[PDB]
RNA sequence: GGGUUCCUCAGCACUGCUGAUCAGCUGAGGGU
RNA sequence: AGCCGCACGGAGGCGAA
RNA sequence: CGUGCCAAGCUGCGAUAAGC
């Protein structure tokens, strides 16, 4: 298995994500 | 001991021992596929509004997409896993997996060195010029972004990889090109438009309908080479019959590996460029983009749209080249990762009831003997269809072709070991 | 020396990939039909699915430029 | 005279003056 | 308009020729 | 004594062998 002392829940991962894309998706784009 | 430290601080994801439903598994593997478009389609924060062309070469197998959330891609794990197989392959740190310590050594370690290698293309990419403003400011922010958007996948994939079906990876792959393809062909500025067009507009022209066709030969050729296999096993014969064979290596024996030999040019056309517009022409000269001299030249695949005759000498190095790192990536695959002989015999025979007989010592023997053509040809081979596929060029990647319609067909499979094994709850190992 | 060696052998293991070989089995019009109908299939849909979200975030992309 | 009891692999409900992972036992292959 | 003996398995096959 | 995809018994059949 994995060494991983630390455990993750996908939830997160794609809520992260889901994350990564609205602030970019505006960080970028809706200039001004 | 090892780096178990940082190691340990590299989080993972939780794995229930739950019921997780097919309908979840695919509802899973489903929002991953989209989030995936959603950053590949995403333009990274750039004033810079201005990028210098693409690197129509490393996309495809990196399938990603340049000036996107996701403009690094697969690569880095590629690359990663691609040092690995290089070491742990070369004996030159020589590890019997066996023990759940080398497997998840090896493991967990390559993990890391995906991150290592994450920002490291990151910065390589903007160092190769693949934008055009190196803002040093404006520059670090954009390699951020870059960067933790393959991360980003290298947890989608861990996701997909315990509560969906397939491989993030495969998967990954498989949607890019397919997307390349429904895209290039038929969408906004579509090829078969751009065809239809210029057929109304009174001058055909055979340049726009080309690369469409480019593409189905390859699919059509790639399919039937994924097809080739051995035969029982028993005999029926035809007929049947009982016992159990019984398989026959073929072409996904060397999946995996090509994926690696490709992506090892991957990284040379990009750390040849890379290591050129900063500092001293060791692999190549590029200029215009691409190479144009140097290892990088004799080492970059002709396709795109059309076969490139004008340069004999180019084909004929490349597919030697391409062949030679495909048997070695096949070769430390196997040292290595090729049907085993513990689990296997242990396994083997079953069918136990009258039909008649059974099986025993000898057949091992004969199998062994009888098996030793995959490995080096199956890679060989695909090698050599691979790189053949490109000459011939198509839409999505002569090459990428190959990988995405078995990798496509290695997950029908898996979608039908689903639909079953949702009934005997039990059977997780015929 | 050696290579002369070398060149001897691997013409002597290419000969032994003989006996093994001469099996392939082509596809029968059958077969081969149904497969090459899901790959292009998947295809198609792993394609599709990355148009509808391309295709028109350029739009955007293009018209905010 | 017996007739597969021979060899191999897998087994222990039967047979074995107790037990058995063993077997002239049970099952499947092979062998002159 | 089913069938492949008693014999209801598995695989495969036959039947509007 | 054979004969069935796998076939030990029964039935059928006979190297065209549960059949032509």
């Amino acid at each position: 298995e994995t060494f991983s002392k630390i455990r993750v829940k996908p939830e997160h991962v794609i809520g992260v994500t889901v994350a990564f894309v609205i602030i970019e998706a505006i960080l970028t784009y809706g200039r001004f | 001991k090892k780096l178990i430290p940082i190691l340990e601080k590299i989080p993972e994801v939780e794995l229930p021992v739950k019921e997780i439903t097919f309908k979840e598994k695919l509802k899973w593997t489903g929002i991953v596929l989209v989030l995936y478009f959603i950053m590949g389609c995403i333009d990274v924060y750039t004033a810079g509004a201005q990028i210098p062309a693409i690197f129509e070469f490393w996309q495809t197998i990196t399938a990603s997409r340049i000036g996107t959330l996701i403009t690094l891609g697969i690569g880095p794990i590629v690359t990663a896993g691609i040092i690995m197989q290089l070491l742990v392959g070369s004996g030159i740190i020589q590890m019997d997996l066996s023990i759940p310590e080398n497997r998840a050594l090896f493991q967990g370690c390559q993990k890391l060195l995906s991150i290592i290698m994450c920002f490291v293309e990151a910065v390589l990419f903007v160092g190769a010029g693949a934008f055009g403003i190196l803002t040093p400011l404006l520059a670090f922010l954009v390699i951020i972004q870059i960067a933790f958007g393959s991360i980003i996948l290298i947890y989608l994939d861990e996701i997909v990889s315990k509560y969906g079906i397939g491989s993030g990876i495969g998967l990954f792959i498989a949607a890019g090109v397919s997307q390349t393809i429904f895209v290039g062909a038929l969408g906004p500025e579509g090829y078969l438009w751009k065809f239809l067009n210029s057929l109304i507009q009174g001058v055909p022209n055979i340049e726009y309908i080309a690369p469409i066709i480019g593409t189905i030969i390859v699919f059509l050729m790639v399919v039937y080479a994924e097809c080739m296999r051995v035969e029982i096993p028993l005999a029926h014969g035809r007929i049947k019959g009982a016992v159990g064979k019984y398989p026959i290596k073929f072409v996904y024996v060397s999946n995996i590996p090509v994926i690696l030999a490709a992506a090892l040019f991957a990284n040379i056309q990009l750390w040849g460029l890379a290591l050129y517009r900063m500092g001293i022409p060791i692999l190549g000269h590029y200029e215009g983009g691409r190479a144009v001299d140097g290892i990088a030249y004799y080492l970059s695949t002709p396709y795109g749209l059309s076969s490139v005759i004008s340069d004999p000498i180019h084909a004929i190095v490349y597919m030697i080249a391409m062949i030679i790192t495909c048997v070695m990536f096949g070769i430390f695959w196997v040292e290595t990762t090729g049907l085993d002989p513990k689990s296997m015999a242990k396994r083997i025979g079953s069918l136990g009831m009258a039909i008649k007989g059974f099986r025993k010592s000898a057949i091992e023997h004969r199998l062994k003997r009888y098996i030793p053509p995959l490995t080096v040809m199956s890679s060989a081979f695909v090698g050599f269809l691979a790189t053949i596929a490109n000459f011939i060029g198509a839409l999505g990647g002569g090459t990428g072709v190959l990988l995405t319609v078995s990798i496509v067909y290695r997950m029908y499979e898996q979608l039908l070991r689903e639909k079953v094994s949702e009934l005997h709850p039990a059977i997780a190992k015929l | 020396t050696d290579f002369n060696q070398k060149i001897e052998q691997l013409k002597e293991f290419i000969e032994e990939c003989r006996r093994v070989w001469l099996v392939l089995k082509k596809p029968t019009k059958d077969e081969y039909l149904a497969v090459a109908k899901v790959t292009a299939l998947g295809i198609s849909l792993l394609g599709i699915i990355g148009y509808i979200i391309h295709v028109p975030a350029t739009y955007i992309k293009g018209i905010l430029k």
